[PDB]
């Protein structure tokens, strides 16, 4: 329940232990429009979105040079819709997991919620997750069917910390109180 | 695998840091030279830098990787004058062969080290500079004198110094929570071939080099509120489906109804009114000659980096594709900013423009020419360094004398601080006071002079001026010439710098001759 | 000295690879490349590129005469030995004096400020719109080479293209020179060559039915049997008389293109198609279906047909521009058809030179003496301002002023008379005569140079001995070398 964070630079006099959810990996930082997050929901995302892409073998017919565009038209609104659940939810706050193993993301996912102003993060691992559930206490999300804002966490403000160069996300305030919750602290160091 | 205990480890360890701690001594002082260096892939620099140089150096034994971590810890912190910072704690080894011969415990000889790197905040404190202190005119120019040693373009600070100077000064922002500090890394440093470096030109704001792909575009863009776009969108001839793939005509009508969409692109960035607009990928003569119909300045085979510090400068959304809530392709007003002046002017024999007064972020660019790349290959890294120490002088107004001057001082604080403590630790604190004093003779050995003859004098008016407390002046007096070898204060040699890069040379030497004392032995194990 | 010698020896015997690549005496060596072949020329442009030395420090110093050459453009005749000849005079120095370089910077600075005095006191003025002087100005710098038979032929094309392709746009004569293309053929004699306004291609013509000739020309530049047709009648809607693609002709083409008399090429690089569409006036086209009718030809005369015995090439006649300016992009070639291939690649880097070297005589009018009595000049007011001095400084001071003598020195080795009463006589009469008194190219005598009419700019003078001052410091400033870093 105890995690440490390893952070390159600064000292060991700049050590302080986190109330709150803390993450150590960074968004794609691609748009980087929003500049802050407070009094958003946080949710957590046990998928990924990606076009389908189904393990079996995938054949798509294609009989006009319109349907081409239109795969793209309908793989842009295919993923758009499941943004548009999670504005209607105000939830600005999203954690993907690991994102190279088999679905990884698309290049049009940053412009539909830099619209929205919804941040996003990836690359995190799965026993990450039960760790960040416990003391956030926001129930997963494994599909956009079972999305909805009873479990979708809340916090009073979301700050990143930026320090010798090195970004840190840290979330200040927890929602609902459970009865397992957890805390970190960032070690600073000059070298590992 | 092949381990070793003894005295054998310590001894191998600090003949290997010394031999190649001898080889970046050189550049010590305004009279150090740069070396070379043999890569053997065909690769080579030439530069005084000990940062990149321990990088390339490849390390033997793995205890000297420990020095290379500490010039890579300089950069995070101050990152200029490494000269003068990472051969400080390469002394500390000598000295301390003798110490481990002795019955000084090894943890003793680091605890006489902490207790005098700990009092010895203290002794900087008597002898630091405030904010006004000296004359300091701009107090720029006092320490840009001071940031042209170290290097060999102290021929030029007669331009140099006005040009660090004048180029800052519209770097100042409002950032992290109303602080005001200088966004140091945020300013772009071009080089040019031909003439000298009085040619060079000042750009109160971003600069970019790259020219129009299309010689009949209008390369002049004059007026305010010039709007400019980033778009990286590749527009190519798009590939095939996952691989189920697919009347020529109909399949020919593929490009016809991707590339008529290209140009309809092309036609909502006209409805926007940017005057420049950038594209990252390269294009054919199709969607160039869309360009040249649109009226806007466009430039391709950009670097992304380049692009990133556009969007941040001046404002703009970035847009790497052309998207919005809708299933429609187009470009909103709202990703637009504004700017004070953009203007584009011709430099040696190429065009770059100018982007000045950014409202969202403000910074700055040196445009530079020079000689050649080999020449301009020591011209950049010094620059890039000199940014660190013209912050960290506005930022903290507390400079030291340079040339020798803190060293010869703070002997004579740890010459009543060895007597204090006593016990034990008294032989460490006079082999540390013995160990800083070695810096300052080793600069006169680069410059072919005396060492112990200036320092016996300049010891000697620094011990007046601490002797006396009450003091008109009969006594105190400082600095120290290499070219006329006499003592004159530095308030008329203009060599001052910042004591925060001091203070944090010695807080980190002090770790790392630790490092290397409390290794017992040293084991590798052969690889797979 | 550990690391000084590997530093002192790199360059040392570049000195003598380049020393007979000065003078109209000069000749050449031959080297053995790496790739298998060999390499024969007195241009040590293309030798310090492709030449490998073991040690690294002397390959920045390669790179230095490339520097010259893109910021000046000259030097490849005379101050390519300058560039390594500073060094020659500084090794008796660390070894004599034991002294750190740093004083020889203070030397050659203010060595340098002398110099620029001097060339200012011989400087004159001379008017470059004026052919008299500039006919045998080209020639003074493109004497040294295998044209001097042709020198009278060769200084024609070289005269009438600074005064055409360059134009301006106001600032001097500044413009691309990579834009102008000059056709080498071998074989045969440069009696043919000619001034065309049109660009010339190597290529055959697919087609053997296709007649090759045109009055008035439209240039485009680029079940399989039916849809290829219905492309080629997308070609032919605006009747071309020329068609030029970068790829292959399938025969299916062939027979579909005939029908609208039309002229096919094959396998055209992009530097040509580049400069076909600027010359032409047509636009290059990507996508097929985008051929339109602001493709047309523009001011193109006449169209001809030039073909050596083996195979068939392009050639487009002589034309004229209607006017019925615009100096900063200019179409037009030189069609050059060269003898041998020793001469002819000579003749490609003395009209790129030539050009390069009049522009520097546009940028700066003023003209300086040649030939080697600059050099001379100059050394006996440094070393008369080394009498002066009398300091710790005269010492690296005056040792620049044998750099200044060893130039013409090496023109006298080249031409074989005798330097010792030769430079003796020099330096007598320069100090009391004139600065005027230099060494002939041939007989190797007193006679001055403005009645041999060999002269030189004071650009020339002033950027190449700056520039190799400057250039010089690089090893100076080097303390120490490291070998086996690993990267």
């Amino acid at each position: 329940d105890i995690r440490l964070v390893k952070k390159v630079g600064g000292t060991i006099d700049d050590t302080e232990m986190i109330d709150g959810v803390v993450l150590t990996q960074t968004a794609i930082k691609s748009a980087g429009g929003p500049t802050r997050k407070e009094k958003a929901k946080i949710g957590l995302i046990q998928f990924q979105i990606s076009p389908p892409k189904p393990d079996t073998e995938n054949n798509i017919i294609v009989n006009d040079y319109r349907q081409m565009d239109k795969i793209l038209k309908e793989e842009r609104a295919y993923l758009l819709n499941i943004c548009k659940k999670i504005k209607k939810a105000k939830c600005n706050v999203l954690l993907i997991q690991k994102s190279i193993l088999r679905d990884a993301v698309n290049d049009l996912a940053l412009h539909f919620l830099s619209k929205l102003n919804i941040m996003v993060v990836k690359d995190i691992e799965r026993e990450e997750i039960e760790f960040l559930s416990k003391g956030l206490g926001c129930k997963p999300i494994a599909d956009i069917e079972l999305f909805t804002e009873d479990r979708l966490g809340s916090a009073d403000l979301v700050e990143e910390i930026d320090s010798d160069g090195s970004k840190i996300v840290r979330v200040t305030g927890i929602r609902n109180n459970n009865a397992r919750p957890t805390v970190s602290v960032v070690i600073r160091g000059a070298n590992n | 695998g092949e381990k070793i205990s003894g005295d054998d480890i310590r001894n191998q360890n600090v003949l290997a840091t010394m031999a190649v701690a001898n080889v970046v001594k050189s550049s010590l002082g305004p009279v150090g030279l740069d070396k070379m260096l043999v890569d053997d892939i065909g690769d080579f620099t030439v530069t005084n830098d000990g940062a990149t140089i321990l990088s390339l150096l490849d390390v033997q034994h793995p205890a000297g990787k420990i020095l290379v971590e500490l010039a890579q810890q300089q950069d995070r912190e101050i990152g200029d004058g490494t000269t003068s910072v990472v051969i400080i704690a390469s002394e500390l080894l000598k000295r301390a062969n003798e110490l481990v011969k002795n019955k000084i415990h090894p943890t003793t000889i680091i605890t006489g080290f902490r207790v005098a790197l700990r009092e010895a905040i203290r002794f900087i404190n008597e002898v630091l500079s405030t904010s006004v202190d000296t004359l300091g005119k701009e107090t720029l120019i006092n320490i840009a004198k001071t940031s042209m040693s170290s290097k060999i373009i102290g021929a030029d600070s007669d331009f140099f110094s006005n040009m660090v100077v004048d180029a800052l000064l519209a770097v100042k922002t409002q950032n992290s929570k109303g602080e005001i500090k200088y966004p140091v890394k945020a300013v772009n440093v071009l080089k040019a071939h031909g003439k000298s470096a009085t040619e060079s030109l000042l750009v109160p704001g971003y600069a970019l080099n790259c020219t129009v792909a299309s010689q009949a575009m209008p390369k002049r863009i004059a007026g305010g509120n010039v709007k400019i776009a980033c778009l990286d969108l590749n527009l190519q001839k798009a590939r095939m489906a996952m691989g189920v793939q697919i009347d020529p005509e109909q399949l020919e009508q593929i490009r016809k109804r991707e590339a008529g969409i290209v140009l309809e692109r092309v036609k909502k960035i006209i409805d926007a009114g940017a005057q420049v607009v950038l594209t990252t990928k390269g294009i054919d003569d199709l969607c160039l000659k869309e360009f040249v119909e649109a009226k806007i300045m466009g430039v391709r085979r950009c670097k992304k980096e380049d692009l990133r510090r556009i969007a941040r400068a001046t404002g703009a959304t970035l847009v790497s594709s052309m998207s919005n809530l809708e299933g429609e392709e187009t470009f909103e007003s709202s990703y637009l900013g504004l700017c004070d002046e953009v203007v584009q002017a011709k430099f040696s024999d190429d065009e770059c423009i100018l982007i000045k007064g950014t409202s969202k972020h403000s910074s700055s660019s040196i445009i530079l020419r020079g000689a050649n790349d080999y020449s301009l290959d020591e011209m950049e890294r010094s620059l890039h360094d000199s940014l660190s120490v013209v912050k960290r002088t506005l930022e903290s107004g507390n400079v030291v004398p340079g040339g020798g001057c803190v060293e010869a001082a703070l002997n004579i604080y740890l010459d009543n601080f060895a007597t204090t403590v006593g016990s034990r630790e008294q032989l460490a604190i006079a082999e540390f006071a013995a160990a800083l004093l070695i810096i300052p003779k080793t600069l006169a050995v680069n410059a072919a002079k005396d060492s112990s003859e200036l320092v016996a004098k300049l010891r000697s008016y620094h011990a007046a001026s601490q002797m006396a407390k009450p003091e008109r002046r009969s006594y105190r007096n400082y600095g120290l010439d290499l070219i006329r070898g006499k003592i004159v204060d530095e308030i008329h040699a203009g060599v001052l710098e910042p004591t925060i890069s001091k203070v944090k040379s010695l807080k980190s030497a002090l770790e790392a001759c630790v490092a290397i004392l409390r290794i017992d032995t040293m084991i590798t194990v052969d690889p797979e | 000295r550990q690391a000084q010698i590997s530093n002192i020896t790199a360059a040392k015997a570049v000195a003598d690879v380049i020393r007979t690549c000065l003078g109209p005496k000069a000749m050449l060596k031959m080297l053995l490349d790496p790739m298998g072949g060999l390499v024969l020329t007195n241009d040590g442009h293309a030798i310090l590129r492709e030449i490998d030395v073991a040690h690294p420090a002397a390959k920045s110093m390669l790179e230095l005469s490339r520097t010259q050459d893109e910021e000046v453009g000259d030097g490849t005749t005379t101050v390519i030995i300058l560039a390594g000849e500073i060094l020659a005079q500084c090794a008796p120095y660390l070894i004599e004096k034991n002294i750190h370089p740093v004083i020889i910077i203070q030397a050659l600075k203010k060595a340098l400020t002398d110099a620029l005095e001097v060339i200012k006191q011989v400087s004159k003025p001379v008017d470059v719109e004026n052919d008299a002087a500039m006919k045998k100005l080209i020639q003074a710098s493109i004497g040294t080479k295998y044209v001097i038979h042709w020198s009278e032929k060769m200084c024609e094309l070289a005269l009438d293209a600074v005064k055409t392709v360059r134009k301006d746009l106001p600032n001097f004569e500044i413009d691309i020179k990579r834009y102008v293309r000059v056709e080498k053929i071998p074989g045969g004699d440069v009696l043919d060559s000619r001034v065309l306004k049109g660009v010339l291609l190597n290529k055959d013509v697919v087609h053997p039915k296709m007649s090759r000739h045109i009055e008035n020309p439209r240039v485009v530049l680029l079940i399989e049997e039916e849809q290829v047709q219905l492309m080629c009648e997308q070609i032919l809607a605006v009747r071309p008389t020329l068609v030029i693609t970068e790829k292959g002709v399938s025969d299916l083409a062939q027979h579909y293109l005939l029908k609208g008399g039309c002229s096919v090429l094959r396998r055209v690089k992009k530097s040509d198609n580049n400069r076909i569409a600027r010359v032409t006036g047509a636009t290059i086209v990507n996508r097929v279906e985008d051929l339109k009718e602001s493709d047309v030809g523009t001011n193109c005369g006449l169209f001809k047909v030039e073909m050596i015995g083996d195979e068939y090439f392009s050639f487009l006649d002589n034309c004229k521009e209607p006017l019925e300016g615009s100096g900063l992009q200019k179409a037009c070639t030189i069609m050059l058809r060269g003898g041998s291939k020793d001469i002819l690649n000579e003749i490609d880097r003395n009209l790129q030179d030539a050009m390069a070297v009049a522009r520097n005589v546009m940028l700066s009018p003023s003209l300086s003496p040649g030939g080697g009595a600059t050099e001379m000049a100059v050394s006996v007011k440094l070393a008369e301002k080394a009498k002066q001095l009398e300091g710790i400084q005269q010492w690296p001071y005056q040792a620049v002023a044998d750099a200044m003598e060893c130039i013409p020195r090496t023109l006298i080795q080249n031409a074989g008379g005798d330097p010792i009463r030769l430079l003796s006589q020099l330096r007598a009469k320069h100090a009391q005569g004139n600065f005027t008194t230099g060494i002939d190219g041939d007989k190797g005598k007193i006679v001055d140079m403005v009645s041999y009419g060999i002269w030189e700019p004071e650009v020339i003078k002033q950027q190449s001995v700056k520039t190799a001052i400057e250039s010089a410091c690089l090893l100076l400033r080097v303390d120490d070398i490291v070998s086996g870093v690993r990267k």
